[PDB]
Order: structure tokens, then C-alpha cells, then sequence
């Protein structure tokens, strides 16, 4: 029997409960996204790794959800490899950034996917 | 008027059996599965169902001449034999728009299912489907929020949302409830919730439970760094009581409340959906009492209708069944209505029990919830049958884990991420299912503990 | 606590089957008629029904040790074979008081009927009766007024109250609705009413209907010199809507409103009863949708329970059936729940379907209403079966008379006063029925006209 | 295509988006101000370099707008150079201050101009 | 200005929708000034005294871009709101950059003005100059360089 620790296990939604994704593994993801028609997009954050509630507490309001867009959604791209590139490209420049990869379904307007591509040091 | 008033009885057939009829795009159509009484021609049974459902009674009344039944009469425009079935048919009835109060499922239900199910001339009646026209759909608010906004709010994408019903059903204290909540949530569940009969009782009062589960979910969200929520049950005995509770949840900043739509009722639900909309709470619908109506294939109302009705009155989530767990429910049918719950347009598909094309003219879709007697070993199936746009709930399956809630949570969260990646890498949750969680059981101590425990459990029993 | 937490499934039987059990005076008791699935021992079925109805789930959860299930567990204290019946039994379950939220039928139903009807292990489940303890009865308001104050208010003694449903069902304009109303009431009917599906529609809007029916009942009351009333349907799509209509009836000073409790919902009904109580409006309950739940002898809820549920929620009138007319209903059963509806104490009598002694500790009683496909020739029977404390309604039976409403009203008033005196002189409504009205038909022109028209009609068809 | 940095780009309203104003450049400003009839004034702040909202959040309320007046608005002055002086004068004494220059239109009562004359170290 | 508004759209002169310069100058003053003397030149047929009613901030919007900066700044003055719909979400590197583009463009115009340059004569170099020093600003310039909405007015 073991006590799930109460202390350095901050999560990042989808896939954050499996072991660190290998680049191959990560590749599978961008691959899937693609397979489906989602436009891949990147957003990084260097200051508020997690939601807060400083400006408001009404129901549904949480500060810290929005992240910074890395360049633009790569519409038309089909090179899984090219987005991966980008990830590399951003840890260079924002080494302390948390970087994530998302997938837009433009017909439904929902982010059909999202998985963290890179935590900064000590996360 | 026109044609003298001639007092006296006449068969229904004469006015409500209209095979001639050409449905209007604004008509409400209904597929009733009728089983008459011995000497009753189907077209009479069929005409009674349509008459006594719209404009007519059992004898001739002069007043008809004051208006015009051609405009108002409900009409049986076709019967069909139920292949390989005991004098059982499909009577199709069409109801002109003018007959229904806008915005009101209550009204719609009062008409279509008001009195006809007890006719002496019928021995059993069952409504299978209703075609809601766009002209009627546009008069409803529908879900406070729907799938996309819910995701957008909680910031959660790609994979089923996970949840757990605290147990025991009744008997836990305000405080234990909180404890249990926090413990399940920090583990990695997205939501915990009140059992559908946890309202406000001598053992635990709603205001006490609400205050402590708020404390707890807030603790669990800070800890994990992932938005959490606990469904707080607002079902009450009076609308005033009901709103009053929803109002507190709002005071606390919590994100979702819950309501037993059938025991509460459509009139009360509709009110809560409006209150949620204006106040920004997500509302979880629980379908208690439903199987009282939707089980027997020969009498009652089919769930696909109950489900439609809710996307109309209001709800962000609705319990859709599990196929694979403790309560009844077949796969094809479920698939059918789940599309009725989430899609914009659903094409007619008798295979799956959908008798009419449903166009929802952009009414928000509702997130189906898979709950009841399901565990770790079902993960890949649920994942398969339902897709990411679903909520999967672990009651027994969370508080039932050998090391307690936190661990029991972690087990499920891994089981599912596991299945999700298998899927994404291209594995086949249906064939390859079993290895996948089996595989993951190996790398996860909490997942393992789980696997061992519920390995041999299934709820195979020949369905109704 | 005590006894190590030992994870895993176990049969329901181990905790919810307690034939040992001695029911407490404050326990809710329920007689369910269960039909298991082939390999399910009744005592397991029965315990599943009791566990999944009170405190347990399908596997073992440590939290139970936090509280004490001996205090809270729902328990199956006996099974009985349904003599001469297909593996069908009467599981009897007992629910401790502590489990139900005071004043809430919503909560009671959520528990007793929430989920058990869809268990895979069962194939059919039906609730036949519920024993409400005085400790729980006392937590309800009950009817806004009840039999005595309603007669006291309307000033009406010694005979059934007479009423009529305006027809056509849907389609008449506000104005025509009033005309029809005035005409029926001036004739001698006590009441007229909205058809359960007349709410607020394009053809006729609620406030216009209410305004003209007031004008009309006021006309007829003045004319005849007898207090008149028109049931104004407050059934709406939101509680706010509902209250809002109730509030205008109050503004016009009219004496009674009406509500479809089942399509509306217990939550909304209770709120209306309260409002009616505080503003002194009598409330007429229309049980639309009920036959979807109460028809089949093997699955569902029995009306006697629906009937009970309302006397708790609140209603001054409830439709009780006719035995003799257009919809299903048998005499003994009926007599059975009619006593459950009006009397203070009702002794158990399996003959009549009453499975438990019901003590109402002075909750007011509700006036049963006999309606649907009844005419002049049924008078003596109805009078017989129901007695003075009933409302007998003539829809078709009134607007279908060859000389219109007024005369058709007169027709029924005479027929009934006819039967009442026959009765009082000592004639025998059951043997002597037929001559009595037959004799009257001879002296009354309006009555005559009626007799001739419905002479040959009856609705005999072998019951379900 | 380049990712406008999300991190050390705190602004200071008018002009803070052009390259650091040279003294010449700065001089043009005080010059313009004067050209117009505006009373130049100075204000420095050593602790809350940016607006906040600690005491209230109603609409329009922001804590952090008011800054300390440096001496008095120099009414009647016509020596662009004298105000400049002042600037120098204040960094002397409040090296860690943010110092700003504003111009009062007394007829309309509106600050017709405002441009930071000196950020402290590392801004 | 009688009913209530803090901002009012006043037109652009130079962009996608109709509007002539003088007339515009005329009502812009009617929106912000305390007293406005009659000037049939500018379409004002009567002297208008607002006895201190607060003035409204005119807003310049619709079909305007980086290359219109100097004119708008010219025609409107500091007390104006200038809006970039397309001109912002239409920038090759997305919104932020587009923002930055317009900001520099405008601060650019503002200093030139303050240095004494002539937004009207000297317009074009001014932004042209700045496109040189600003990456975001440049990206802009390149894309909307050839665009104007000259068409004979109504
Ligand atoms: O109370 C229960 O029995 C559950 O809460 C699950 O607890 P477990 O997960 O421990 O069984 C049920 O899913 C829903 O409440 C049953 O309904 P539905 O068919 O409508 O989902
Ligand atoms: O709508 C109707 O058909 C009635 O209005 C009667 O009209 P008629 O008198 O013209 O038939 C019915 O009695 C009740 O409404 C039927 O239900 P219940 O069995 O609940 O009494
Ligand atoms: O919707 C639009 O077209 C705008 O929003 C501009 O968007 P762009 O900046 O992308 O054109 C227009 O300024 C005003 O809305 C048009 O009117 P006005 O003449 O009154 O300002
Ligand atoms: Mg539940
Ligand atoms: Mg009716």
C-alpha cells in the first residue's frame, strides 16, 4: 500500500500520468493529430505554469488558462517533423518556458488534442 | 364549420387515419409502437393514438366547427407491421407546430404521451422516437453550455473526462464527504459527485456538504494544478429550494451542479438550465427513474426520446449508459442516441433505432456519461465505444481500490491515458484491448493493485 | 468500522437480505414485485434492489467503516412467491427514515426508484405499494385544502361535483373557450376545465384564455346563483412561468387552478401547492403521463403509489379513473387507492391491492375525479362506485349533446340528481340503475336527448 | 516570422515603443510641450512601477495611477533646458525612481502629454 | 452627444467607407468642442454652444492600415481612437506583431509630428523610415503598400 505523494506531482492534463514521452512517442502524437485534420499549434508560458484565480472567482472563471501562441497555427502543414522542429525551436529562446502542442478541429471549433511537449527544468 | 353537427360516436379512423398526408417540415412526427386489442384494426388503434393526442375525444362535439381541425388535428399517416411480432405495429403520427407551447418539453410531453398509453382499446403502447423540427428546436435554450464550452472552460482536451460517485450512497457526514472528495480528486479524477439521492438529510445537510466539498476540491486543484469540480446536487423538493442551492454553489465559485431531471421534473429542470446559463455553472443531468419508463420493448418511452427531451430542456452532461457494466443497455442503440445527444444532424438509421433524421440547428451537444459497475479492465472498451467526448465514472471502482481513493484515482487516470495513447499510436482498443491495460498494470503499482482486484468481473447477462 | 476493509465484489445477499429484521414504526417500507433473471436467486435480486436503493454499490468500499450501515442500509426483510406466476416475487424492503429529505417526494422517489429498475440481474421490476410512516407524513403540507374546506368554500354538499373538459383538445380561441365555458356552467356543471394540454399556444394564449374564462364563469355564476369555477391550467415550461399564471388567477379572484403533476414534475408541483395554500386557490391535479408508468403488471410504478405521492406533494383533486369508460381501470383496485386518497387510516387489504396499513395522521384527503368517455348512462354506476366525495367530468358527454352545452349540462345535472335521490330513497343504484336514469329521461327534455344519443355505448374490453 | 516576446517588455505608454530617446530626442519633446503652452510637470515613483488593483476592482478603479509630484508644476517656465535639468536633478536622489514628464493644458484640464524621462536600472 | 456616448465612430476619410475631409472636420469639432462657430464651408449651419457637455472621442475605423497612419494622425489629432480590424489580424505574423506594427507606426508619426515634421508632406518617408527599423512594422508595410480606397465620393 503506498501513499500517493501530496507534493511534487503537478500535472499537465492529457498524457501527464504516463511516463515522460520519448521523442518517438511524442512523434506518434503529432502524427495522430495530423492523421485527423487538426491544425497543430503551439503555445508556451514562462510565468504561470498553472491556473489561478486572482482577477475573479465567479463560476467558471480562472486566471492562467490562456498561454502565448508560438508563432501561428500551422495551417496547411503536413510534416509531423516540421512541428516537432518548432518545439525544439522554442525551447531554444524559452528554455524556461512550458511548451505545449494542441490540435484545432476548425469545423467543431474544439481543441481536439493537447499534450505538453516540454516542461522547463524541475517539473 | 360546414357539414351539419351530427351528434354521436364515430370511429377515430374517419378523421385521424390519413395515409394521404404529406408531412410538413414543421410537423412534430412520432413513431409509436402500438399493440392493439384483439378486435382493433391497427388503423383505428393508430387513429385513437393521434386523436386523443391532439384535438379529439370519444364522441362528436359541435365546437369543432368553430375552428378547423384540418389545421390542428394530429394525424396517423401510416402504419407498418413489426416484422416477426405479435400483432405489434409502428403507427406514425404527425403533429402540427401550432399545438405546442414554445420552450416547453412539459407541454410537448403532456400532448404526445398524456393519455393515449391507457386507452382500453390498446393493450400496450410505447413511443420510440420523435422528430423535433428546427422551427421547434429554435425555441429552446438547450444546454447551459454544451461540449465545446465545457471543455473550453475546464481547459480539457483529448480524452474522456474522468469521474467518481462518492459511496456509500447515503450515510456519510458533511466532512467525510469532503475528505473522500479531495482524496479522489488529488489522485487525478476530473470530478467527484453527489449520488443522485444525496440532497439534504439528517445525516448530511446540503449546505454543510457544499461548504466542505468546496474546501476539498479547492485543495485537490491547487495540489494537482488541474481544474477540478465536484457535482453538487441541487435536486430539491420545491423550485425555491432548488434555486437556493444553485445560488450557494454560485457563491462558492465552484463550477458544476447536478440535477435529477426526471424525479425533479422538466418544469424544474428547465428553470435550473436557465439559472445555470445566466450564472455560468455546468449542469450534470442524472436520469434517476428512467428505467421505470424505458425498459420494456412493448410499453413506455424509449431513452433516445428521454435523451432528446433533455437536450431540449437543458443539460451539459447526461448519463448515456455503459453497455458493459451493472445496468441494462445495448451498444448499437446506445451509439444511436449518443449521436442524438452530441451531433448537429443525425441521419435516420433504423439499424440503430433512429426512426427520423434529427436536425439540431446548432443546439449545443451534451457530453454523455458512462457510469455504473465499470472498472479498470473496461477502460479500452468505454474508450472505444464512446470516444474522447464522454465522462467515465468510477464509484465503486475508485473507493473500491485496495489502497483507498487517491491510488484508486491514479489507477483509472493511468488506465485511460494508457488506452488513449494505444489508440493514438494506432493500436486497436477492440482487438488489442486487454493487453494494453494488462501492460500498464505492469508499470503502475496503483494500476496493478486495481487489475488484480477486478480481473474476473463482468456483467454478462442476456439483455431486455 | 470494525472488520478489515477487504476489497472486492460480494453478493448483495450478505448485507441486504435480513429476514431477521423487525421493521421500525418510522421505516418507509416498499413492496416490490420482482422478476429475476434466470440464475438470480430471489434473495439476491431482492438485496440488489435494497442495496442499490439506499447505501451500497457493486464492490467493497472502505468508507462504509466511516459510518455504520446498520443504521442506514436499506433492507430486504422478506420475499414471497407470486402464487401462480412466472418466477415473480414480492421483495419487501425497509428504508430507515434518516435517508429521506423532509417534504420531498422528489428525494423519496430518487431513492426507491432511482436506479434499481434497470439492473442487468433483473428482467422486470415494479413498485406496488409504499408504507409512509407518520413521522414522514408530518413533514408534508399535503393538499392546499382537501375535501372538507373545498366543499366548505364552494358551499357544496350531498352529491358528486360535476365538471367538463372543453373540447376540441387544442385549437379553440381564447374567446370561444370562454363562450363554451359560460354555456357549459349555466347549464348546471360546477366546473369546466382546460384540457391538460391547453397551456399557452399560438392558437390561444394563457393570459387571454384566463381573462375570458373569468368573464364567463362570473356570468354563469350570477345567472345560476351557484358558485362556479373553471380549472385554469398553470402547467408551464419553467417554475417562474408556472407561478406567473397562478398569480394572475389570483388577481382575477377565480377559485381553482390545475396542474399536470407528472409532466410538470414533483418539484414544480410542490411549489404550486405551496403557492396555492398561501393564496387560497384549490388545485386540480391531472395525471397525464401516468399510464406510461402504471400500465404493465410486471414493470413500473403502480398508480396507488403515484396517488400517495400526490397526497403528499399537494393537490385538492386527483383523477382516479372511471372503471366504466374510455381508459383502463378495475373496480377493486380503484376502490383501493380511492380510499388511500380520501381516508385517514386505511387498513391493509391485499384483496384490493393495499399491501400496508396507511395512517395519514390527518393529512387532508383529496377528491377523486372520474373522467373520460362517460355519459348519462353511466351516472348510477359512478355514483355507486364513488359516492358523494368525487368530481364526475363530462367532456364529450357535455359538448356532444345534440342541443349544445347548456342543455348537455342540464342533462348531466338531472341524471346525477336523479341517481342521488334514488339512492336516498333507498333504491339500489347497482340493480335498479338503468330504470332510474331511464325514468328521468322520461321527464327531462334535455336529459332525453342525451339518453337517445349515447344509449348503445359502453367500453367493454378485457383489461390489463 | 518572430514571436513577440511575452516577458521583459513592460511599457510606459506614449513613445515607449520606439528606441530609447536620446537626450536630443527627449529635448524635442519638452520643446513641443512648451511650444504649445502646456505647463511641464514631473512625477517619479519608486515602488509600483505599474498599475495594480489591490484596494478595489470596480470598473475604472486601478491602484498605481498616481505617482509623486517632483516639486511643483513649473508654471511660467520657458526654458526647455531647465526642466531637463530637473530630470537630472531627480535621478540624483531617486536613482531607483521611474521619472516621467507631463504637460498640463490648464484650459481643458487634460495632461496633453506624458513620456517617461527615466526608467531605473533594468527596465 | 446628447443621448450619451464616450466614443462615436466619426469615419476615416481615407479608408473603405464614404466620407469627405472637411465635413468630417466639421462634425468632429461638433463632437469634441465646447463651442463651435458656424462655418458653411464645413457644413456647420449654426453656432453650437455645448455649455460644457463633455465631448466624445471620435473613432477612425474600417479599411485602414500602417500606410494611413500619418494622415489619420494628421486629420484627427491625439483625441481620437484609430482602429485596426483587418489591419491587425491581417498581418503576416499574426495579431501581436500586427499590434506592435501599428503601435510603432503611430508612435513614429507622433514623434515626427512633435519634432516638427509635416505629417502631410513628409508622411510617407516617416512610416517608410520606421518600417526600416521595425521587423513587425516592415512585414506590415510590405503587405499593404499598394492599397488605397480612392473612389469618387457621394
Ligand atoms: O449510484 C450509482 O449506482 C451510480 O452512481 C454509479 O455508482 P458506481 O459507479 O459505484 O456503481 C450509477 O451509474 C448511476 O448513478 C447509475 O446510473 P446510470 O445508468 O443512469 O449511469
Ligand atoms: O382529455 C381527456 O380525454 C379527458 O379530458 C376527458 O375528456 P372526455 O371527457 O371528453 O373524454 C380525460 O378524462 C382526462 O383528461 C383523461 O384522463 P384520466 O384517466 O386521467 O381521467
Ligand atoms: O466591421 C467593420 O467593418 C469595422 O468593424 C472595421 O473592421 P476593419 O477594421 O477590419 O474594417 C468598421 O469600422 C466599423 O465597424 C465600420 O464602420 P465605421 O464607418 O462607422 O467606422
Ligand atoms: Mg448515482
Ligand atoms: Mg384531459
Amino acid at each position: 500500500m503506498q501513499v500517493w505523494p501530496p507534493i511534487n506531482k503537478k500535472k499537465y492534463e492529457t498524457l501527464s500520468y504516463l511516463p515522460d514521452l520519448s521523442q518517438e512517442q511524442l512523434l506518434s502524437e503529432v502524427e495522430y493529430l495530423l492523421k485527423n485534420g487538426w491544425v497543430p499549434c503551439l503555445e508556451f508560458e514562462t510565468e504561470h505554469g498553472f491556473v489561478y484565480r486572482e482577477n475573479n472567482k465567479s463560476p467558471g472563471y480562472y486566471d492562467g488558462r490562456y498561454w502565448t501562441m508560438w508563432k501561428l497555427p500551422m495551417f496547411g502543414c503536413t510534416d509531423a517533423t516540421q512541428v516537432l522542429a518548432e518545439v525544439g525551436e522554442a525551447k531554444k529562446a524559452y528554455p524556461q518556458a512550458w511548451i505545449r502542442i494542441i490540435g484545432f478541429d476548425n469545423v467543431r471549433q474544439v481543441q481536439c488534442i493537447s499534450f505538453i511537449a516540454y516542461k522547463p527544468e524541475g517539473y | 364549420a360546414s357539414v351539419g353537427f351530427k351528434a354521436g360516436v364515430k370511429e377515430y379512423k374517419l378523421t385521424y387515419y390519413t395515409p394521404e398526408y404529406q408531412t410538413k417540415d414543421t410537423d412534430i412526427l412520432a413513431a409509436f409502437r402500438v399493440t392493439p386489442q384483439p378486435g382493433v384494426p391497427p388503423e383505428e388503434a393508430g387513429a385513437a393514438v393521434a386523436a386523443e393526442s391532439s384535438t379529439g375525444t370519444w364522441t362528436t362535439v359541435w365546437t369543432d366547427g368553430l375552428t378547423s381541425l384540418d389545421r390542428y388535428k394530429g394525424r396517423c399517416y401510416r402504419i407498418e407491421r413489426v416484422v416477426g411480432e405479435k400483432d405489434q405495429y409502428i403507427a406514425y403520427v404527425a403533429y402540427p407546430l401550432d399545438l405546442f407551447e414554445e420552450g416547453s418539453v412539459t407541454n410537448m410531453f403532456t400532448s404526445i404521451v398524456g393519455n393515449v398509453f391507457g386507452f382500453k382499446a390498446l393493450r400496450a403502447l410505447r413511443l420510440e422516437d420523435l422528430r423535433i423540427p428546427p422551427a421547434y428546436v429554435k425555441t429552446f435554450q438547450g444546454p447551459p453550455h454544451g461540449i465545446q464550452v465545457e471543455r473550453d472552460k475546464l481547459n480539457k482536451y483529448g480524452r474522456p473526462l474522468l469521474g467518481c460517485t462518492i459511496k456509500p450512497k447515503l450515510g456519510l457526514s458533511a466532512k467525510n464527504y469532503g475528505r473522500a472528495v479531495y482524496e479522489c480528486l488529488r489522485g487525478g479524477l476530473d470530478f467527484t459527485k453527489d449520488d443522485e439521492n444525496v440532497n439534504s438529510q439528517p445525516f448530511m445537510r446540503w449546505r454543510d456538504r457544499f461548504l466542505f466539498c468546496a474546501e476539498a476540491l479547492y485543495k485537490a486543484q491547487a495540489e494537482t494544478g488541474e481544474i477540478k469540480g465536484h457535482y453538487l446536487n441541487a435536486t430539491a423538493g420545491t423550485c425555491e429550494e432548488m434555486i437556493k442551492r444553485a445560488v450557494f454553489a454560485r457563491e462558492l465559485g465552484v463550477p458544476i451542479v447536478m440535477h435529477d431531471y426526471l424525479t425533479g421534473g422538466f418544469t424544474a429542470n428547465t428553470s435550473l438550465a436557465h439559472y445555470c446559463r445566466d450564472n455560468g455553472l455546468l449542469l450534470h443531468i442524472h436520469r434517476a427513474m428512467h428505467a421505470v419508463i424505458d425498459r420494456q420493448k412493448n410499453h413506455g418511452i424509449h431513452f433516445r426520446v428521454l435523451a432528446k427531451a433533455l437536450r431540449m430542456s437543458g443539460g451539459d452532461h447526461i448519463h448515456s449508459g455503459t453497455v458493459v457494466g451493472k445496468l441494462e443497455g445495448e451498444r448499437d442503440i446506445t451509439l444511436g442516441f449518443v449521436d442524438l445527444l452530441r451531433d448537429d444532424f443525425v441521419e435516420q438509421d433504423r439499424s440503430r433505432g433512429i426512426y427520423f433524421t434529427q436536425d439540431w440547428v446548432s443546439l449545443p451537444g451534451v457530453l454523455p456519461v458512462a457510469s455504473g459497475g465499470i472498472h479498470v479492465w473496461h477502460m479500452p472498451a468505454l474508450t472505444e465505444i464512446f470516444g474522447d467526448d464522454s465522462v467515465l465514472q468510477f464509484g465503486g471502482g475508485t473507493l473500491g481500490h485496495p489502497w483507498g481513493n487517491a491510488p484508486g484515482a491514479v489507477a483509472n487516470r493511468v488506465a485511460l491515458e494508457a488506452c488513449v495513447k494505444a489508440r493514438n499510436e494506432g493500436r486497436d482498443l477492440a482487438q488489442e484491448g486487454n493487453e494494453i491495460i494488462r501492460e500498464a498494470c505492469k508499470w503502475s503499482p496503483e494500476l496493478a493493485a486495481a487489475c488484480e482486484v477486478w480481473k474476473e468481473i463482468v456483467f454478462n447477462f442476456a439483455a431486455v
